[PDB]
């Protein structure tokens, strides 16, 4: 039928006065999530303010940015907006619109903002109570992060007290990344973050029945001859409790290790983020930086 | 086709082809001819008044 759209047209139907289209224009080069494709689109379902509700979580809003297409914003006239669809494999200059710090060679993931500062950033087109809210986009260690924190909490709230759960949220929340400090907006535990739980709950088990007692003895037995802040931080964690190896079978050993890898994949996938971007350039003042697409 | 606004799906090109056909009736009539008017048609005129 009709071909998807590689170049969006967005026009505003509410009035905009010099100041807005000044502010329009600095944003050339960032990245716009849009829920649905056509040739001219209005201004409501640019960003990601439609999404913002009452429910307030950071979960949903997780998910509910993982399933809109981004787009890059090319230039801007008088009362319309130019975005282009990037492809696969291909090179493309971007605008590091948040305040996180990027670097060469790192992969970068799209992710909802999270508050940082004063707080006062918000100048971002505020025009007939709607708002222009662009995702951040952020390398992967703090999105690693991110969703290490809001996954350990959940599974913190668990038969803990509340007061105890209020305390553990409080410093969970709040996350220092190549010297900047952030904080993540409302860490809600709903729905969303109990599927989470559940599916880490059953890798879990499962990474537990599997691992062999070879796997399971490498650290006991490696405390008894050597010695390093390494070991003596790691095994601070462990329950305090000559031989031979009482079972050595190298065929059971790689099919039990096969399939320990497939549950530590299912493991590390719900706190994985998928790569959008991936650099090898920047602009000495981190403004901008020039990227590989993928995805 | 009509040009549309800002968010709404544009109409496509479309192209119909139709056929006609056409119907079969048939009219009939008879009649006859006595013997006698076929003889006389035949043959000379000559005889009688």
């Amino acid at each position: 039928m009709a071909a998807m759209e590689a170049n969006i047209f967005c026009t505003f139907d509410h009035k905009l006065s010099i100041a807005d289209v000044g502010k329009l224009t600095k944003l050339v080069a960032a990245v716009v999530p849009i829920p649905q494709r056509l040739h001219l689109i209005k201004h409501y379902q640019l960003g990601l303010h439609q999404f913002v509700d009452h429910t307030r979580g950071y979960v949903r809003l997780r998910g509910l940015l993982r399933n809109m297409t981004l787009t890059l914003m090319r230039r801007v006239e008088g009362n319309q907006i130019l975005l282009h669809v990037p492809t696969h494999g291909l090179l493309y200059t971007v605008l590091n619109t948040g305040p996180v710090t990027w670097e060469k060679g790192d992969a970068l993931c799209v992710l909802p903002p999270l508050f940082h500062g004063p707080l006062a950033r918000e100048n971002l087109l505020t025009l007939g109570q709607w708002e222009l809210v662009l995702p951040w986009i952020v390398p992967m260690p703090l999105a690693l992060e991110i969703n290490q924190r809001l996954l350990i909490m959940g599974l913190f709230s668990l038969d803990r007290s509340y007061e105890e759960v209020k305390a553990a949220v409080q410093q969970l929340q709040t996350i220092t990344f190549r010297d900047a400090t952030f904080t993540i907006p409302d860490p809600v535990i709903d729905q969303h973050l109990l599927i989470d739980m559940k599916t880490a709950c059953l890798s879990m088990s499962m990474v537990a029945n599997l691992a062999s007692e070879l796997t399971m003895t490498y650290v006991r037995k490696l405390a008894l001859e050597d010695s390093s802040m390494l070991l003596v931080k790691c095994q601070e964690l462990l329950m305090r409790l000559p031989a031979r190896p009482q079972h050595v079978s190298p065929d059971d050993e790689i099919a039990r290790l096969s399939a320990l890898f497939v549950m530590l994949r299912q493991l590390d996938d719900l706190i994985r983020e998928q790569v959008v971007f991936t650099v090898c350039d920047v602009s000495p003042d981190n403004k901008s930086a020039t990227c590989i697409f993928k995805g | 086709r009509v040009a549309s606004g800002a968010g709404l799906p544009t109409s496509r090109q479309t192209t119909i082809m139709v056929t006609k056909y056409s119907e079969k009736s048939p009219i009939t009539i008879p009649f006859e001819l006595s013997a006698a008017c076929l003889t006389y048609l035949r043959e000379t005129f000559e005889g009688t008044i």
